């Protein structure tokens, strides 16, 4: 069996866990949103090849300095997420994550993952960002931060609507094979 | 799997969505805390009992993977069997401040942080001690894979399953906030919950220190070891010479990482640098040793006698600036690996400057 382990980061805000859940279901929680994702075992094919992919959550680990790298050891692939409604999320990417994942991580292959693309163009989103005097992220500043980090690749997703929650995991995927 | 399906089928129609939501985050809570019962209780038996009853390791270095195991899941099997006790009195659930607090709060929580310390200071050396034990012992790379088969791991490795501990103490505020969110304000319940959510971030900041200062210190030990302060056993600079017998292992460390020194104005020193309480220690890698050598510039700086500036034009870089009337006219010119990187220094240095 080819055996990778994945780890995701990012701010506390950004839906790690609910991408998680997706992923491993295949399925948008109806009726309820999980807050606990325990570390598991999910299988993948991409490019032929089958892969067993352990799947780690750091939701709650987002303040705590040295619980977080406790996770890090043996890493193969790592996903970095922002949430698109929130750019104060995407500007910790390389003031928070990407020093931290390259410290711990070297050489581990980063893909870079902007979650919650189903908000771009909600209003209630758009005027709340409007008040801070902010608005969702672009694809294009989501890709531009991409190559300013060394990520692997970028890509966007929704959890609500599964728009490119699997792909998201391909990619890493790959990103852990090559 | 879910409350409003499940139990409470019947029992819906009469709750408000509030009180729906509620309850399936106290559901979610007590399923998982069963659930990691569970996982502890696999560590015991597929791991920790075979490997001592086998004597696969010695019992000082199992003592030290393992260090509280059966006091770990008692802890935790108390608050699970309250919290079956509790789910007795019919599927949806009152008031459950109490229980809260009957974990996390008051001598609960001393109990619970101290344990859960414990078991997880040591882990990250442990674990490493584990993986250098497989690589070169043959008889333990097969116990591993024979117990890792077994399918109760659900396919996971040993230190996939041993960090659960830390792992569930992280969700605890969340689950808390959760069901806060979904209490009615003005109650003694929410204002209880609010006190309970509280002390379990405490309790994480206490077990976060813990293996802070765990792994700090088996660090400086291996690196006190590999230091040469040879070079200051003379002196060149009065300044230098004090610090020929430097030991790390007496000290804390804030912060240590790689900066480079702009020594002159075309020269470049590569610098591996410790942060502790009142020193700042400048090395040079050389193989696996570090030097602790001048260039004349001292190696070592006591925080109480500098400041901190940033440069304008060069975000990646910051001053030090030596107090001491003996101390060089020369600033010490560091450039960090990023900005990110360089406002962390500075962020730490200013604080330590600031106790010093
Ligand atoms: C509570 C549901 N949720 C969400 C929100 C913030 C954080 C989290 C997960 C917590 C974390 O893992 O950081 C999930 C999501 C998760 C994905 C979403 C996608 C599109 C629109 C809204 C979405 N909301």
């Amino acid at each position: 069996a080819i055996r990778k382990k994945l780890v995701i980061v990012g701010d506390g805000a950004c839906g790690k866990t609910c991408l998680l859940i997706v992923f491993s279901k295949d399925q948008f929680p109806e009726v309820y949103v999980p807050t606990v994702f325990e570390n598991y075992v999910a299988d993948i094919e991409v490019d032929g090849k089958q892969v067993e992919l352990a799947l780690w959550d750091t939701a709650g680990q987002e303040d705590y300095d040295r619980l977080r790298p406790l996770s890090y050891p043996d890493t193969d692939v790592i996903l970095m997420c922002f949430s698109i409604d929130s750019p104060d999320s995407l500007e910790n990417i390389p003031e928070k994550w990407t020093p931290e994942v390259k410290h711990f991580c070297p050489n581990v292959p980063i893909i870079l993952v902007g979650n919650k693309k189903d908000l771009r163009n909600d209003e209630h989103t758009r005027r709340e960002l409007a008040k801070m005097k902010q608005e969702p992220v672009k694809p294009e500043e989501g890709r531009d931060m991409a190559n300013r980090i060394g990520a692997f690749g970028y890509m966007e997703c929704s959890a609500k609507t599964k728009d490119g929650v699997r792909e998201v995991f391909e990619m890493a995927t790959r990103a852990a094979l090559q | 799997q879910n409350w409003q399906h499940t139990v409470g089928k019947d029992v819906v129609a009469g709750l408000t969505q509030r009180e729906i939501d509620r309850q399936e985050v106290i559901n979610e809570l007590f399923v998982t805390e069963a659930s990691h019962l569970r996982t502890l209780r696999v560590l015991d038996l597929i791991f920790y009992q075979r490997m001592k009853k086998e004597n696969l390791m010695p019992r000082e270095e199992l003592a030290r993977l393992f260090p509280n195991l059966p006091e770990l899941i008692e802890i935790h099997n108390s608050w699970c069997e309250a919290m079956k006790k509790l789910r007795e009195e019919g599927p949806i659930i009152k008031e459950i401040s109490d229980l809260m607090l009957a974990r996390f709060d008051g001598p609960a929580r001393e109990e619970l942080q101290q344990v859960a310390a414990q078991f997880c200071s040591y882990q990250s050396i442990a674990l490493e001690l584990i993986k250098t034990k497989q690589r070169k012992e043959s008889r333990f790379q097969l116990f591993m894979q024979e117990a890792e088969s077994h399918p109760q791991c659900r396919r996971l490795q040993l230190r996939d399953l041993i960090i659960s501990e830390m792992q569930r103490l992280t969700k605890y505020p969340l689950l808390l906030e959760s069901i806060i969110k979904h209490t009615e304000g003005g109650t003694s319940e929410h204002e209880k919950l609010c006190r309970a959510r509280d002390q379990c971030r405490e309790i994480l900041k206490y077990v976060n220190e813990a293996v802070k200062q765990t792994e700090n210190r088996h660090r400086l030990e291996g690196y006190q070891k590999r230091l040469d302060a040879t070079a200051l056993e003379r002196a060149s600079n009065p300044l230098a010479a004090e610090f020929k017998s430097l030991d790390l292992t007496t000290r804390k460390m804030i912060h240590e990482g790689p900066l480079t020194w702009r020594i002159s104005k075309d020269k470049t020193l590569d610098l591996h640098v410790l942060l502790l309480e009142d020193l700042l220690v400048l090395l040079q890698k050389q193989d696996e040793k570090l030097l602790l050598k001048c260039h004349t510039f001292s190696p070592v700086l006591k925080l109480n006698a500098v400041l901190i500036r940033s440069v304008a034009t060069d975000k990646r870089a910051f001053f030090i600036i030596c107090t001491s009337k003996l101390g060089p006219p020369q600033i010490y010119e560091l450039v960090a690996l990023t900005s990110s990187d360089k406002n962390t220094w500075m962020e730490l240095l200013e604080e330590a400057v600031r106790n010093a």
